[PDB]
């Protein structure tokens, strides 16, 4: 390119190259940026999880590890169910309600 | 309904009455066979089985019944003038700006992505890039701009909002026309005697304050 | 199925070679996270 | 919440007699709901000047009473069966089976 | 102190946890290229990766309370904190010899595209000025680099055969004329002919 | 949703009317309930600020505002008889 | 329950009662609105020629002649009504019921006495 | 080509806790209890509703200057 | 080698991409408003 433009061109990308060099490195950013990388990985690889590979005898494996699966299933089924439940109860109490109070 | 297209209003002596039974006339038809094929999709849509339509009908079809709404108050106020929009602005200065993104009125065009592109567009040809790269940083912020300005349906609950404040107020203007000629002989008389242009609900309901706070129960 | 559309990026497109191994993983972080947030927020 | 809220309280009892009566209307007064449909959709008749559709409105309405106070005493008969039905089907919290059609039908011939 | 000991207690464990894994990470860590030297814990396992890069500053930086540490176990955390900063200053190395390698493999881009099949529009015979200055810098710091590694003979070899193929591709990419003799001077002593 | 249950917010905005009233009545019970009269303007303060207390469902506000439409009408002819020169 | 054909023709026909009643609804209101504003308008006339009240700007404002504005004798007679016959209104801590019942009472001894 | 669809788990998110099987049940307890505080928020703004239409349910209208709104009829 | 509860993790991922797809395609819940000129009325 012209030479001209290429002064300015040198100059830009250092700046952009400086900024973002100072913003990375800079002391409390670098702090959060560290440390919200690892929360990131912690979250991203660290998911709870049903599933797992199992490197344990069944001797030195926890009854826990082993009906997880089902309590989970069992917490989340009773949780829906009994939604259902109030939603239909709270639905003939408001209907009772407002039939005595007037027509 | 099939409602005829000449209206049977008396133009000379109620014409703001006239034109707007004119226009709602004109546009009914129009505003009709979308609305009979929105109420089809939908009741079709119920019809469904399982997942595919009734366990999810009245929550997951929410587009179509603002639509079916949107329509009908439209059909309805038949034609907007840019005088009642203006009017309206006191209360929600973008209204223009949500009007056109709900109705077909005119071709909007991206003008602030265009200009961002433009403006990159000057960038690369001052640090000289090639001309696709030019190319796609000029699309891509009239991409932006149209996935923010397309869509938007909040847009229209204020559209349907600014119609229900239109169709009150065209509804007491028509009033104010019916009946003018009734009030003209007392408009005089009070015109004379009240030098105050607010109007006479405010006034009577101040009155009625004022008696109930100062005049003796007696 | 991610991998997949990444690897066929990759191989045909010169020039999505520029991103790195970590700005790929950074781009499955977030697609997961925005499938997560899209099935959750659905049934809201 | 989005669903919108309700006016009036209806009992089920009272929700299934109007609307038991109001699928009889349609098909004995369906002339009356037409007139007056036609003379409340233009804008002189629905907003701007209403009484002018007021006489046909008054039609209606009668017609509409007249089918909810059955006269006949088979139409009673007939009302009865089908109210006792929905009732039934209504009341059914367990998995719904047989429809009430064969009585709403009988009643409609009436 | 409970807040001390929990404190203590936390970096104890984490320190001295991944001490013993430092040496299989920082392997692994070499065994890649420096495309992306994280390619492995990215793709097919963390072992430990992250949790180094992360704890490596706490065990730099976080402070420490001797009273709450015995003779050995305060020896112990010692070791694994020298040994955690080692890993540090090994990961900013790796990451700058990445990052130079990711410089030359971009030259290289600019290159392919110019002489893509598809690339219709932006086909030019002859090499402008500005990429070969570019070309030329970049094998200059890269010599510089491999006589500043000759005390290390296998990092060396892995900077020649990482990062010279792409500056060994650059050379054929182009016609010998021009500048080319001046801009590859450097590279002609030695590495032209390791590759060939 | 079943229809069963749609058509139940079809139904919830009809006022419910005993089926031996001919539509004349009806219109006649609406007349009554908007009907006008100059001591309204008093009583409604003091009428429409206790129902708010009762008012729950739309067939409270209804009967009450019916209710106060009635002796509102009342009053008003009373204070008609009472004060014939502001009627002349 | 019912075919839905037959649960489509219960909604228009609700659809058309409820038009009607609003029909009902739109003709009284808008009948006695006009009477309101006719009334409303001569009284603001009348106030404002006898010198009962002075209407400047946006404020209406005491006159000499006060004692003598209709709307002052409409409130009088308006507590005098409520005093003689709807005593207790203003805190009738009842049930809705019982409301009723006083409501109901109190018209039956404003009609006897009319 | 090859063929790569498959629905099993990937080895590499497929590792345990060191204490045991992944945090399961703790965040399912959480779940549940968020799933519940939501679902009975809505139940409760859905189902105590009614709609009052009166005189008193309307007020004078202003605007954003909060002056009263009034439209001459130009 | 062995995967505790793979099968459940097979059905899970099926039923996440199902659900998905589904609600990002709209498949099931179509648009019928442009079949509304080619059906016949009622009434
Ligand atoms: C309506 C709603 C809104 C719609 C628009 C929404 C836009 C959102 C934002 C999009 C942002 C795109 C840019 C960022 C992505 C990465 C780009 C990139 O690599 O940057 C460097 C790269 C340039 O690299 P380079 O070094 O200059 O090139 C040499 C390399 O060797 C090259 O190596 P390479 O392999 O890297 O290069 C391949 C390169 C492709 O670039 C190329 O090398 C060539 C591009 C031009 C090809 C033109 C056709 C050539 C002839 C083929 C035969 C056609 C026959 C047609 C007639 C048939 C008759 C029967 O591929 C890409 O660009 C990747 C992304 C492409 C898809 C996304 C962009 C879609 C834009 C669609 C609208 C375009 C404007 C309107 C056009 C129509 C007007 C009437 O790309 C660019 O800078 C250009 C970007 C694209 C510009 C538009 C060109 C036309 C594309 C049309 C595609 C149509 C697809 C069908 C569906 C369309 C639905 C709308
Ligand atoms: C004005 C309007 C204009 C409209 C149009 C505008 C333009 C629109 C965009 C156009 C461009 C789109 C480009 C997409 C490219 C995708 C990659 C590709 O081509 O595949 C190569 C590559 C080929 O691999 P290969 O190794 O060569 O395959 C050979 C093997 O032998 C094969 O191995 P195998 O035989 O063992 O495999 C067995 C087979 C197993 O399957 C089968 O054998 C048959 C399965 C049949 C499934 C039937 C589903 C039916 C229900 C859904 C139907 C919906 C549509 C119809 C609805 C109405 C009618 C029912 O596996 C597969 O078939 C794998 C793929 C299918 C998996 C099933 C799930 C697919 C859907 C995933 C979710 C999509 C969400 C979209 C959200 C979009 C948001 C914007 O395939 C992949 O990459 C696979 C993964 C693809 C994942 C895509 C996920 C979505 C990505 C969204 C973002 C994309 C952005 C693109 C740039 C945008 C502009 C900058
Ligand atoms: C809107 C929603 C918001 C919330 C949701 C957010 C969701 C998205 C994710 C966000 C991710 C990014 C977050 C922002 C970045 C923050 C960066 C940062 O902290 O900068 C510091 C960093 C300086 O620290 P440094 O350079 O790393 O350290 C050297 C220093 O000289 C200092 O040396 P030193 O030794 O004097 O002091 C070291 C220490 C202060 O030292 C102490 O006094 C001790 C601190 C606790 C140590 C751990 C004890 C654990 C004991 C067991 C607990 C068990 C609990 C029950 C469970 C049991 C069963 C498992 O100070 C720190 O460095 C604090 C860093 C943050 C906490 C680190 C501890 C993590 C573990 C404990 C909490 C999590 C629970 C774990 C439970 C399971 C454990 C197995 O840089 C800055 O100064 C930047 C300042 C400007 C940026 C903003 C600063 C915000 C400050 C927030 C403080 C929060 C304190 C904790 C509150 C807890 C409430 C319950
Ligand atoms: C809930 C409401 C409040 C939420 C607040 C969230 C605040 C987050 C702030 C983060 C600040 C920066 C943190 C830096 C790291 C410092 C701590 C550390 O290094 O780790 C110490 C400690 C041990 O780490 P390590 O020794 O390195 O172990 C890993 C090694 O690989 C060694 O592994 P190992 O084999 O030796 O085993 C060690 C084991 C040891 O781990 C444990 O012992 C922890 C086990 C769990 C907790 C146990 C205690 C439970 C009781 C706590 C009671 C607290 C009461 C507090 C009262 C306060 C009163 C004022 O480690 C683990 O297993 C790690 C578990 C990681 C779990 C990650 C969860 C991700 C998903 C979260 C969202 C899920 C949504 C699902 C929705 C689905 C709907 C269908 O780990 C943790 O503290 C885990 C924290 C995980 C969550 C952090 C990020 C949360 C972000 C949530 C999403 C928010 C998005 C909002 C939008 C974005 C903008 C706002
Ligand atoms: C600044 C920080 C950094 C920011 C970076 C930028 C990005 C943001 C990052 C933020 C960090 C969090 C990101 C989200 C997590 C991402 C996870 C991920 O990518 O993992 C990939 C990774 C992919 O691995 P893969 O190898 O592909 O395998 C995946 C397969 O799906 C394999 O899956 P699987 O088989 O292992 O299954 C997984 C498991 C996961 O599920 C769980 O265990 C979790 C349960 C829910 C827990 C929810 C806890 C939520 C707590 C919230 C508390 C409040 C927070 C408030 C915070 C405020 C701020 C402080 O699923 C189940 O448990 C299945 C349950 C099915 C129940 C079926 C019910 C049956 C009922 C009937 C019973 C039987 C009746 C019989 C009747 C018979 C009649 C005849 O996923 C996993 O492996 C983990 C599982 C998936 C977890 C997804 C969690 C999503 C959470 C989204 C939260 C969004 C919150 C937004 C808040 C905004 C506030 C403003
Ligand atoms: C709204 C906008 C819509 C616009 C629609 C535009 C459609 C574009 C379709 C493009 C198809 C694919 C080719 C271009 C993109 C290639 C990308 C890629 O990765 O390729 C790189 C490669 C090329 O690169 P390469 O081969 O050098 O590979 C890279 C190698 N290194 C890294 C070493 C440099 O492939 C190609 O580009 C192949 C191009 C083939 C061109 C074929 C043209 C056929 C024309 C047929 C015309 C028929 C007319 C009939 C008229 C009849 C009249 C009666
Ligand atoms: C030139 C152009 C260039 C263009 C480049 C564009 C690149 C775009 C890249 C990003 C987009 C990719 C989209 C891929 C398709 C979507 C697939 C999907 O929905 O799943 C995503 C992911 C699992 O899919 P994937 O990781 O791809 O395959 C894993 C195989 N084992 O799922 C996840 O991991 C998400 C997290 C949840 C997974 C499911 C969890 C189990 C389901 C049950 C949860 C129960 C919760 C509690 C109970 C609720 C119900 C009661």
């Amino acid at each position: 390119m012209n030479h001209s433009c290429q002064k300015v061109f040198e100059g830009f990308v250092s700046a952009l190259y400086d900024t973002s060099y100072f913003f990375r490195n800079f002391g409390p950013f670098k702090a959060t940026i560290h440390y919200a990388t690892y929360a990131n990985y912690l979250a991203q690889n660290w998911a709870p999880r049903v599933s797992y590979i199992e490197t344990s005898t069944p001797a030195y494996t926890l009854a826990k590890n082993k009906y997880a699966v089902y309590i989970v299933y069992g917490l989340i089924g009773g949780a829906l169910i009994h939604n259902y439940m109030l939603d239909n109860k709270a639905a003939q109490k408001s209907q009772q309600y407002y039939l005595k109070h007037r027509d | 309904v099939r409602l005829n297209l000449k209206s049977n209003v008396d133009q000379n002596e109620y014409p703001f009455l006239a034109k707007w039974d004119k226009d709602m006339r004109q546009n009914y038809e129009e505003y009709q066979n979308r609305i009979d094929a929105t109420t089809y999709h939908l009741q079709r849509s119920q019809r469904g089985i399982a997942v595919f339509g009734e366990w999810m009908y009245p929550r997951y079809f929410q587009k179509d019944i603002l639509e079916l709404e949107v329509l009908r108050r439209k059909q309805q106020l038949g034609k907007i003038y840019p005088e009642e929009v203006s009017s309206y602005t006191q209360i929600n200065p973008d209204i223009a700006n949500d009007l056109n993104l709900t109705f077909n009125a005119k071709l909007l065009w991206p003008v602030r992505g265009m200009t961002v592109g433009a403006g990159f567009f000057a960038f690369a040809h001052l640090f000289n890039l090639p001309y696709s790269f030019r190319l796609g940083l000029f699309v891509l912020p009239t991409a932006v701009e149209l996935a923010f300005t397309w869509g938007n349906k909040t847009s229209q609950f204020k559209s349907i909002e600014f119609m229900d404040y239109l169709l009150q107020y065209r509804v007491s203007k028509a009033l104010l026309e019916k009946n003018a000629k009734h009030f003209a002989e007392k408009k005089a008389a009070y015109q004379k005697e009240i030098n105050s242009s607010q109007s006479v609900q405010d006034l009577y309901n101040q009155l009625i304050t004022l008696v109930s706070e100062q005049a003796p129960s007696e | 199925m991610f991998k997949e559309l990444i690897h066929i990026f990759r191989t045909y497109y010169i020039t999505f070679r520029y991103l790195k191994k970590s700005n790929i993983n950074f781009l499955k972080n977030l697609s997961y996270t925005l499938i997560a947030y899209y099935l959750i927020i659905n049934f809201q | 919440s989005i669903l919108p809220p309700l006016q009036y309280t209806y009992s089920n009892e009272e929700s299934l007699e109007l609307l038991i009566h109001s699928i009889k209307g349609n098909k004995d007064c369906n002339s009356e709901r037409k007139a007056f449909n036609l003379c409340r959709s233009t804008v002189l008749g629905k907003h701007v000047e209403p009484e002018k559709c007021l006489d046909k409105a008054l039609v209606f309405v009668n017609c509409f009473q007249k089918v909810r106070r059955d006269e006949s005493a088979a139409c009673q008969s007939a009302f009865n069966s089908t109210l006792e039905c929905g009732k039934k089907y209504s009341e059914s919290t367990i998995s719904l089976g047989s429809s009430c059609q064969s009585q709403l039908d009988a009643y409609l011939n009436c | 102190s409970l807040v001390s000991l929990f404190k203590n207690t936390f970096l104890k464990s984490r320190v001295i946890g991944l001490s013993f894994q430092a040496q299989r990470v920082m392997a692994q860590m070499a065994k890649t290229d420096f495309e992306n030297p994280d390619e492995h814990f990215l793709l097919n396992d963390a072992m430990k990766y992250n949790e180094l890069v992360f704890y490596g500053r706490l065990a730099e930086n976080w402070s420490i309370n001797p009273e709450l540490f015995g003779k050995a176990e305060l020896a112990k955390y010692n070791e694994a904190k020298q040994t955690l900063i080692d890993f540090n200053q090994y990961h900013a190395l790796v990451q700058n010899l990445h990052e130079f390698y990711w410089e030359l493999k971009t030259i290289y881009l600019e290159l392919s595209r110019g002489v893509a099949t598809s690339n219709f529009h932006n086909k030019r015979e002859v090499t402008h000025s500005i990429i070969e200055s570019d070309i030329k810098n970049s094998i200059h710091k890269y010599i510089q680099l491999i006589d500043d590694l000759k005390d290390y003979p296998e990092w060396q070899h892995k900077v020649r055969e990482e990062i010279g193929y792409y500056a060994h591709m650059i050379y054929t990419s182009v016609n010998h004329d021009g500048n080319f003799p001046e801009i590859f001077k450097e590279f002609n002593k030695v590495d032209s002919l390791y590759y060939f | 949703m079943k229809l069963d249950q749609i058509i139940s917010y079809y139904i919830t905005p009809v006022r419910r009317f005993d089926k031996n009233l001919t539509a004349e009545q009806i219109y006649e019970q609406y007349q009554q309930a908007a009907q006008f009269n100059e001591i309204d303007a008093f009583t409604n303060i003091r009428f429409h600020r206790k129902f708010k207390e009762y008012i729950q469902t739309q067939e409270q506000s209804d009967y009450l505002y019916e209710k106060a439409k009635q002796i509102s009408t009342l009053a008003q002819k009373m204070f008609e008889k009472k004060f014939p020169e502001y009627y002349t | 329950m019912f075919s839905d054909f037959n649960m489509y023709e219960a909604k228009v026909f609700l659809k058309a009662v409820a038009d009607a009643q609003n029909t009902f609804r739109q003709t009284a209101q808008q009948e006695n609105q006009l009477a309101r504003y006719e009334s409303q308008s001569q009284s603001l006339l009348n106030g404002s020629t006898s010198g009962a009240i002075s209407i400047t700007g946006d404020n209406i404002q005491q006159g000499r002649n006060f004692k003598a504005l209709k709307e002052v004798k409409l409130f009088q007679y308006s507590n005098e009504i409520f005093k003689k016959y709807l005593a207790g209104f203003d805190s009738f801590s009842g049930d809705y019921t019982a409301f009723k019942k006083f409501l109901n009472e109190s018209v039956k001894k404003i009609e006897q006495d009319a | 080509a090859r063929l790569w669809w498959t629905l099993d788990p990937s080895k590499y998110y497929l590792k345990q806790i060191s204490s045991g099987g992944r945090n399961e049940i703790l965040f399912t307890v959480l779940g549940v209890t968020a799933a519940y505080w939501y679902f009975g928020n809505k139940r409760c703004e859905h189902y105590w509703r009614r709609q009052i239409d009166n005189c008193q349910s309307w007020s004078r209208a202003q605007n954003i200057n909060g002056n009263n709104l009034t439209v001459k009829q130009y | 080698l062995p995967i505790r509860n793979i099968q459940f993790a097979r059905y899970h991922y099926l039923a996440a991409v199902t659900v998905f797809t589904y609600f990002a395609t709209r498949c099931c819940l179509l648009d019928y408003k442009k079949y509304y000129p080619l059906a016949s009325v009622k009434k």
